[PDB]
């Protein structure tokens, strides 16, 4: 059977992260905003030649139950960490998922991915390099995104595949 | 006080009504939100539609009418009205408190809790309790889930002012 990759897509209220996970499971986008209980999709994809399955989790953005995040983070193996281009604060909420990930994996090694979706959007006030260099002080690759578009959206989640692979 | 009733039906099966008291001696704009709603008079309402979201151990949420997805809604003073007050709290089983996505966007979308939700007071308004049919609400729960998710459609067929 082929090897399942646990994925957990986290960011604030509204940054795209049902948006991106829809996109990438069922090849559509509407703009209507359906706020996240928490769901839970699967798909199967094939990745530098080898097949294996996306077990994702698409959380809340929430901050009144950022209490509540231990579990999956524990669970999950990989983490796509999305901000909004046009929305400067969803980026500073980024390094406190990022912390907290850190903090309750008890590791430095957590593969993970920063995205900066919206990119369609043109009231961008998150610079690319801002992004990069976040990035870099991380250790984790950078990936701009639209659910919008489709642009990026395949590579977040197969480059965060990559990134476990390499962990493992 | 007003009362407003919705009639129940489960897959279109009847299931029972439900009986709300409005506390329009506190959320005078709130309750006439949802009484009017009720009727109707406004030319539209909840007739018809869904509750969308049911969670055991929390809450039974609905009052979508008009994209019958969950997103949508709209109150009778525009798409959506300011939070009137926070006097009243979320104190146990049967609250009627409006949803919302944030500070001053009360629309039509409602929730009925099945238990005390209290991290919830001071950002949702409630407005209104059961007066009869709690076990209607009790027997949706089972149609929900962890997430929310309905195993069957759980509808408003009717709905008026007592
Ligand atoms: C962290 C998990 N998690 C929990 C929670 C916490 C503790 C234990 N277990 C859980 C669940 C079962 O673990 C999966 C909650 C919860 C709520 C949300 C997101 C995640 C949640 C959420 C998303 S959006 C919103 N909350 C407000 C929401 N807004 C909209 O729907 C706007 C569209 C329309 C106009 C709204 O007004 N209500 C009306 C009040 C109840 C509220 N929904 C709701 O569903 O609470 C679910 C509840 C009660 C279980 C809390
Ligand atoms: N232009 C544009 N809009 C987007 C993009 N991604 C998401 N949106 C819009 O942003 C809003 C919120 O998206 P959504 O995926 O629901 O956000 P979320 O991060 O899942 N929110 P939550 O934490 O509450 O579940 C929606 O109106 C959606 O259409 C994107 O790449 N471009
Ligand atoms: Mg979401």
């Amino acid at each position: 059977s082929m090897t399942e990759y646990k994925l957990v897509v986290v960011g604030a209220v509204g940054v795209g992260k049902s948006a991106l996970t829809i996109q990438l499971i069922q090849n559509h986008f509407v703009d209507e905003y359906d706020p996240t209980i928490e769901d839970s999709y699967r798909k199967q994809v094939v990745i530098d030649g080898e097949t294996c399955l996306l077990d994702i989790l698409d959380t809340a953005g929430q901050e009144e139950y950022s209490a509540m995040r231990d579990q999956y983070m524990r669970t999950g193996e990989g983490f796509l960490c999305v901000f909004a281009i046009n929305n400067t604060k969803s980026f500073e909420d980024i390094h406190h998922y990022r912390e907290q990930i850190k903090r309750v994996k008890d590791s430095e090694d957590v593969p993970m991915v920063l995205v900066g979706n919206k990119c369609d959007l043109p009231s961008r006030t998150v610079d690319t390099k801002q992004a990069q260099d976040l990035a870099r002080s991380y250790g984790i690759p950078f990936i701009e995104t639209s659910a919008k578009t489709r642009q990026g959206v395949d590579d977040a989640f197969y480059t965060l595949v990559r990134e476990i692979r390499k962990h493992k | 006080n007003p009362t407003v009733f919705f009639d129940i039906a489960v897959d279109g099966e009847p299931l029972g009504r439900v009986s709300f008291e409005l506390f329009a001696d506190k959320v005078p704009k709130t309750a006439e939100n949802f009484r009017a709603l009720s009727t109707g008079e406004k030319g539209f309402g909840y007739k018809g539609s869904c509750f969308h979201r049911i969670i055991p151990g929390f809450m039974c949420q609905g009052g979508d009418f008009t994209r019958h997805n969950g997103t949508g809604g709209k109150s009778i003073y525009g798409e959506k009205f300011e939070d009137e007050n926070f006097i009243l709290k979320h104190t146990g089983p049967g609250i009627l408190s409006m949803a919302n996505a944030g500070p001053n966007t009360n629309g039509s979308q409602f929730f009925i809790c099945t238990a005390k939700t209290e991290w919830l007071d001071g950002k949702h308004v409630v407005f209104g309790k059961v007066k009869e049919g709690m076990n209607i609400v009790e027997a949706m729960e089972r149609f929900g889930s962890r997430n929310g998710k309905t195993s069957k459609k759980i509808t408003i067929a009717d709905c008026g002012q007592l």
